């Protein structure tokens, strides 16, 4: 046999039901289609691991290595370092509890390997950047800063590894949001002199900066953290405190009130006072009072903890920790609902940046409404392999219309036109997949705004492809080639 | 406070007349603290014998202790 | 990913202490703030998780 | 939850929900902004000296 | 004097004072008070609610169930 | 509190007659209560005729009372 | 509970009966904490009357009944 | 600024909308938290149009509904 | 912490707090007492951080250098 | 309580309690949804500045 599949023939719990992600995946709106991108071991596996460790009951890291979930292919594991792209559909809850459905296409972070990346862009509506903290922006963050400019695509950037910055480094509170500060204004003086649009400009206090720390499963915005203090005391509002953390914004005790200016000698920002120095307090209890003063720490945060937990090694007592302190994930899930478009509604760049025939013609506008009824048009750029590597798969968004196993597809080339009608190929698919990144989900009905595997496609398709009904054909056009950035 | 009258009448005989004529006479088995009582083999009319049943917190208009 | 972490001699130095060897910041248009003590002034019994609690120990380096 | 706006201590008509009124002379409120009437005469004078109105259905109360 | 007072000194002297619903006089209750809570909930003993007058002994009404009790 | 567990064990086992103050009685299964008794209630015929509601939610205020 | 149900299921369509017999049926925009919330192409039909389509309309407690529907499981808030 | 609005129209008489259906022409000289402002020379229509006047109308909030 | 019982056969065998008994299996100890004994292990110890100094000094490329 | 930002500006059509309904510009709003509608014409009169209660706005929609 062929052991390179990492296939879970099994389907895990996952904590909800099939059928809401079933209804959920209907809807095309609360849908957010978003590439995961950043610099090599950046990460982002491990921030897609700590997804699949929010929505998959059953599914834990072990104490001693660290899992990759998306990294499926075996030289993968063996090289120890990301390689092929791989999209995961799951169902999130932001820091309301509306449930969102997320297809992440979580990239490998190498340059000649941004083949995959570009692949990404064009099938996603969003990108968010993964930066480490110790090391900052580098030279594939850059090109694919340039890329995301040159893709029209909404950019959000969260902020990995930053306890490098702090068990690692060992730096000062005020020198540390110096560091992320400038990370923040060279990362905005980037985006000034690629993009000519000005209105992106990010902040943290905009939503569009996350912190994260992927392997004790950290993620927060400011929004989310003051949702933390507005649980622990009710009486602020937390979009207020988000508004009021960050940007030397300088807390008055006496008045107990916000300033622009420090009021006293040696006056830190809200930013400083409520996030960096209680985490480094948090963090020094950790690895300092383990024994001592947690459990007084414990019941000052309100968590209750056993005995063994407290025994435990360091870094997974850390990781547990942050974790019952953060809860799940939800600041990324609002980073991206509120600031990353649906296909609905960023369809229409995005056609136009793809379509060569453009959002102007019937079928453009056709493809602009993300119409689950109307054409059958899909854009199918990555095509994967199987697990015994015979026969392949494809893998598209449904720009419009609804695919249905067995129902007939015609597929065409990117050397097709209007007048070459011999890239045309007709073939019924076979199953429909949902593509989780190491299991695929059997559906039958796949409407618009939605990422699936295509089976029974993979004869004549050469890299990309378009996906046309066969009978009831129209003017169709061919979107564009995936350009690469080398 | 009605808490500790609410507590004795838990599991206690007695009828509720509500604004809208609906008097319903037989054995509360527990009120709650908003006095949302739940009553058993109790028969009410505004309509027959429901036995198992219950109420909201402030819908009848009075309360006569048996 | 390269380990680079600071090793400390004395415990005269702080936990959260800018080291000399490791290269200056020299950090260099404006940031999107909400009106100074004009409106959301903090309310009674709010504050930090750990303002209570001390910054560092001398077992946290060591740790 | 609070006493009235009028502090009252005078020759007062007060008109409950759905328009029943009385007048007379009010002696205090309550912390359900209750008035206890001194002579209440029904103003539609039915009096029985110390009458307990409830504010919670009452509606207006003018001098 | 305060109608808190009022109705814990008529609850005190149990007095059959004319007690109706809130904004509904269909039942005028007179007859003796048995207590009164913080809430204002009233405990009546023995009061003819006269609609047909049927006294039945302890009836607990709501503190804003009873508009005017004189 | 857990009167209202047994009443929403109850709806889900079987068929609850709750007679809301917007004069509804629905027997259904009502699904979940809450400490302000909102209520919800999954594929329960409402009659205000009983006509099937496949999920009403109704507020305390608007509620009366509940039978198993 | 129901009000986070609510906020989870506040983007598909729905009808809101209020107390004063006018029933909104259409997609829900946004629902607050309280009762008073926002919907979205909501045929406000009103009592013994027609029909007004409202492409913004916010409720108070006066909506009493919502007819929610079928994008709701059984543990998908429980 | 809503209650900067209601508190700008002090001193002077305005028209309001009561809850059963009213129309109360009035000057007010101090408010209260729940709407039981006190009035001066107030001429309630009592939902029929006949403006009926009284001084040291201390009315509730229950009775009047809004502006008219 | 390592001042009494740091010469013993069994250093800390009778601590229950430490050990699980007499068999000696596993031990739960205290962060001072790893500080001690990792500042006094500092001959025997490497200096080295991470694997990336062994680039290809590594048994991977061993095996593939066989 | 949260509905007076989206009608900051455009014109809304609320009823009170008496079953008038009155469309003017919402310029000011409280915390208890007391709205005060400038230029509000109740259905025909007018209001001027009125503040509508949230208790008494039972139902509401967007008219400009
Ligand atoms: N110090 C530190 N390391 C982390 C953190 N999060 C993840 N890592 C490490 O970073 C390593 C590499 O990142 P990956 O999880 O493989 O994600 P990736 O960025 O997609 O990796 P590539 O595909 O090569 O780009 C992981 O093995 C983790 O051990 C963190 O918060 N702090
Ligand atoms: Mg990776």
């Amino acid at each position: 046999t062929k052991k390179f599949t990492l296939m879970e023939q099994t389907l895990p719990v996952t904590v909800y039901e099939m059928d809401f992600l079933a209804d959920l995946m209907d809807n095309s709106e609360l849908i957010r289609n978003v590439t995961l991108c950043g610099h090599l071991h950046h990460g982002k596996t491990c921030f897609v691991d700590c997804l699949i460790e929010q929505t998959h009951p059953e599914i834990r890291k072990r104490y001693d290595q660290d899992l990759c979930y998306t990294d499926i292919l075996f030289t993968e594991q063996e090289r120890g370092v990301g390689i092929k792209s791989t999209p995961v559909t799951v169902v999130l809850p932001d820091t309301k509890g509306k449930s969102y459905l997320f297809n992440i296409m979580d990239t490998p972070g190498h340059v000649n390997f941004s083949d995959e990346v570009t692949a990404g862009l064009r099938i996603s509506d969003g990108v968010v950047l993964f930066i480490d903290a110790a090391e900052g922006v580098m030279l594939n963050t850059e090109r694919l800063i340039k890329h995301a400019v040159q893709e029209r695509l909404a950019v959000t950037v969260c902020i990995n590894k930053i306890d490098r910055l702090i068990l690692e480094l060992k730096l000062p509170p005020t020198d540390a949001y110096y560091k992320l500060r400038h990370i923040v204004d060279e990362v905005n003086g980037l985006i000034s002199m690629y993009s000519t649009d000005e209105n992106l400009i990010l902040s943290p206090l905009l939503g569009n900066v996350c912190f994260s720390s992927s392997q004790y499963s950290i993620c927060f915005t400011l929004g989310s953290f003051a949702k933390i203090y507005a649980d622990t005391f009710g009486d602020i509002n937390y979009q207020e405190f988000a508004k009021r953390l960050w940007g030397d914004i300088y807390f008055n005790p006496k008045t107990r009130k916000f300033t622009k200016k420090a009021p006293t000698s040696s006056s830190q920002r809200s930013f400083v006072e409520f996030i960096l120095e209680p985490l480094y307090k948090i963090l020094a209890q950790v690895v300092g009072d383990v024994d001592t003063s947690l459990p007084r720490t414990l019941d000052e945060l309100g968590i209750h903890l056993t005995k063994e937990e407290l025994k435990l090694n360091i870094r997974p007592l850390l990781r547990l920790v942050c974790k019952k302190f953060f809860g799940e994930f939800t600041g990324f899930v609002d980073m991206c609902v509120q600031h990353i478009p649906s296909p609905k509604v960023g369809a229409k760049p995005k056609i136009e940046h793809t379509y060569t025939g453009g959002v102007d013609s019937d079928l453009g506008e056709a493809m602009s409404d993300c119409d689950p009824d109307g054409p059958l048009m899909c854009h199918t750029t990555k095509m994967y392999s199987t697990d015994d590597g015979v026969q392949f798969h494809a893998f598209g968004r449904v720009l419009s219309g609804t695919i249905h196993a067995g129902q007939p597809v015609k597929v065409l080339g990117e050397n097709y036109t209007l007048e070459d009608e011999e890239d045309s190929q007709i073939c019924t698919v076979g199953r429909l997949w949902i593509s989780v990144a190491r299991y695929h989900i059997e559906v039958n009905r796949v409407p618009a705004g939605n990422w699936v595997l295509i089976e029974g496609v993979d004869q004549p398709i050469v890299k990309t492809a378009t996906i046309t009904e066969p009978r009831g054909n129209e003017e169709a056009q061919i979107f564009r080639p995936l350009k690469f950035n080398t | 406070n009605p808490k500790p009258f609410l507590n004795g009448l838990t599991g206690k005989p007695v009828m509720v007349k509500l604004k809208w004529g609906m008097e319903y006479k037989g054995y509360l088995v527990s009120v709650d603290g908003y006095m949302n009582m739940q009553l058993a083999n109790t028969e009410e009319y505004i309509s027959g014998h429901l036995g198992e049943v219950l109420i909201r917190c402030n819908n009848v208009l009075y309360i006569r202790g048996v | 990913p390269n380990v680079v972490f600071i090793k400390t001699e004395d415990p005269d130095l702080p936990a959260f202490y800018f080291d000399p060897l490791i290269n200056p910041i020299s950090h260099r248009s404006q940031e999107p703030l909400p009106d100074d003590d004009e409106e959301f002034e903090l309310p009674e019994f709010v504050e930090p998780f750990l303002k209570d609690t001390p910054l560092y120990t001398d077992n946290t380096a060591n740790g | 939850a609070h006493p009235p706006e009028l502090k009252m201590d005078k020759k007062l008509s007060l008109k409950l929900n759905g328009g029943r009124h009385v007048q007379g002379i009010l002696r205090g409120f309550d912390p359900f902004m209750n008035l206890v009437i001194d002579e209440c005469v029904e103003m539609a004078q039915n009096n029985i000296g110390m009458v307990v109105i409830r504010g919670n259905s009452i509606i207006m109360l003018e001098a | 004097v305060q109608p808190i007072n009022l109705i814990f000194r008529y609850l005190q002297n149990r007095s059959r004072i004319q007690v109706w619903l809130y904004e509904q006089v269909n039942m005028r209750i007179e007859g003796c008070i048995i207590g009164f809570d913080e809430y204002m909930n009233l405990v009546l003993d023995d009061a003819e609610e006269i609609h047909s007058r049927k006294q039945l002994g302890r009836i607990m009404l709501k503190g804003d169930n009873i508009t005017l009790l004189q | 509190g857990p009167l209202s567990v047994l009443t929403q064990s109850v709806k889900n086992n079987t068929q609850v007659l709750i007679n809301c103050r917007n004069n509804k009685k629905l027997l259904g299964r009502v699904k979940a209560f809450d400490r302000h008794c909102n209520m919800v209630l999954e594929n329960v015929k409402e009659m205000w005729k009983d006509r099937y509601i496949s999920k009403m939610f109704l507020r305390g205020d608007s509620v009366i009372v509940v039978l198993r | 509970k129901l009000v986070r149900f609510l906020m989870k299921l506040s983007h598909e369509t729905v009808t809101i009966e209020l107390k004063n017999g006018t029933q909104v049926h259409g997609t829900i925009t946004g629902v607050d904490v309280s009762m008073n919330t926002h919907l979205k192409a909501v045929k406000m039909t009103l009592k013994n009357r027609e029909p007004v389509q409202l492409e913004t309309l916010s409720i108070g407690n006066n909506i009493r009944y919502f007819i929610l529907p079928d994008s709701l499981p059984l543990d998908t808030l429980l | 600024v809503p209650i900067k609005v209601l508190h700008e129209a002090e001193g002077h008489i305005v028209t309001c909308e009561t809850n059963t259906g009213e129309v109360y022409r009035g000057k007010l000289i101090e408010a209260e938290d729940n709407m039981n402002c006190q009035m001066s020379n107030i001429t309630v229509t009592y939902r029929d149009g006949r403006v009926a006047q009284l001084e040291q109308v201390y009315i509730r909030g229950s009775k009047i509904r809004f502006l008219i | 912490p390592v001042l009494d019982w740091f010469y013993d056969h069994q250093p800390l065998r009778d601590s229950r707090k430490y050990v699980n008994g007499s068999t000696y299996q596993r031990w739960q100890f205290t962060l001072p007492m790893m500080s001690t004994l990792y500042r006094l292990a500092n001959q025997l110890l490497t200096d080295l951080v991470d694997d990336n100094y062994f680039y290809l000094f590594d048994l991977k490329a061993f095996f593939t250098s066989k | 309580s949260s509905k007076m930002l989206q009608h900051i500006d455009y014109r809304m059509r609320c009823i009170l309690q008496d079953g008038r309904i009155f469309i003017g510009t919402f310029k000011a709003f409280d915390k208890h949804m007391n709205l005060i509608l400038c230029d509000c014409d109740e259905f025909k009169r007018v209001l001027g500045l009125v503040l509508l209660r949230g208790e008494n706005l039972v139902s509401m929609t967007v008219e400009g």
